């Protein structure tokens, strides 16, 4: 069945940059919209950032707004986030899914989503 | 008369040059307010035949078949958006009335079996494209119309059906 695979983790300083990859094997994202979501170690889940199916409609947290960016390519099913700026408050563990358009500032971000990924860990000194 | 009638009435005279005036901040306000609700009543068309023609609301201006949110401005509107099928107007933050002053609004609609209801008042957000429930807009902003500005129909809470 469909699996997502993320990658791009590791260590960054504050004040540097870093990229993501949340990417399909075998089978084509077209018909849905990949979302980011991030969990802090005690903390519960929430968003980051949401793109539509052909790449035109664009979403962000009040938190991230202005340093993060996220990019659809369709002729490679890979889903690219950028993050610039990075904090100390920003370390935690980043999840891709794909599912229906959602709004990350909202009740229930996750109630949209039928397919998750397992993740992976940044940390930022 | 005598000198102290004269008196009385200059008192009276100023007691009249200096009065008190009742709040008509707030009518000018809804006077203002009426340009942004006749601005995003114009999006209506696009969102609707999107729903229908798609089954679902459009998710940004880009799909919707509108402008961008910059483009839509007028003498005290700044910008009006389009998430998840919620139109949402957003006043400007200088030259206008000091009470409404970067406020936002907001207008969506629900469907039922035979029709479709259009609601209008404080601002809400939908989450997914799917939903047919709205909740508040946001627990860390103070960016709401207050209901004194606004028109007595244009006044609905996030759990009218
Ligand atoms: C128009 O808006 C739609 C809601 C959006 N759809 C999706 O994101 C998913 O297909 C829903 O399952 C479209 O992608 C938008 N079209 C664009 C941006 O070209
Ligand atoms: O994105 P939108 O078209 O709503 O415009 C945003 C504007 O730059 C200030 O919010």
């Amino acid at each position: 069945q469909l699996q997502l695979v993320e990658s791009g983790g590791g260590l960054v300083q504050p004040g540097g940059s870093l990229r993501l990859s949340c990417a399909a094997s075998g089978f084509t994202l077209d018909q849905y919209a990949i979302g980011w979501f991030r969990q802090a170690p005690g903390k519960e889940r929430e968003g980051v950032s949401c793109i539509s199916s052909r790449g035109g409609a664009t979403n962000y947290a009040h938190s991230v707004k202005g340093r993060f960016t996220i990019s659809r390519d369709n002729a490679k099913n890979t889903v690219y986030l950028q993050m610039n700026s990075l904090k100390p408050e920003d370390t935690a563990v980043y999840y891709c899914a794909a599912g229906v358009y959602t709004i990350v500032t909202g009740t229930g971000p996750e109630d949209g989503m039928d397919y998750w990924g397992k993740g992976t860990l940044v940390t930022v000194s | 008369f005598t000198l102290i009638e004269l008196m009385i009435v200059i008192a009276i005279v100023g007691i009249l040059a200096a009065v008190a005036l009742p709040a008509y901040q707030d009518y000018t306000a809804r006077a203002q307010v009426s340009e942004a609700i006749l601005l995003a009543e114009g999006q209506k068309s696009a969102v609707t035949e999107y729903y229908l023609n798609h089954g679902e609301w459009p998710g940004d201006n880009s799909s919707a078949g509108v402008a961008t949110s910059a483009d839509i401005k007028g003498k005290y509107v700044q910008s009006v958006t389009v998430a998840n099928g919620v139109i949402t107007a957003q006043m400007a933050s200088s030259n206008v009335n000091n009470e409404i002053k970067s406020k936002k609004l907001s207008l969506w609609a629900k469907r039922q079996n035979g029709s479709v209801k259009w609601f209008c008042g404080q601002p809400v957000t939908r989450t997914t494209a799917t939903a047919t429930d709205v909740a508040a807009a946001n627990g860390k902003t103070d960016d709401k119309i207050n209901t004194k500005h606004l028109p007595s129909t244009c006044r609905d809470d996030s759990s009218a059906s």
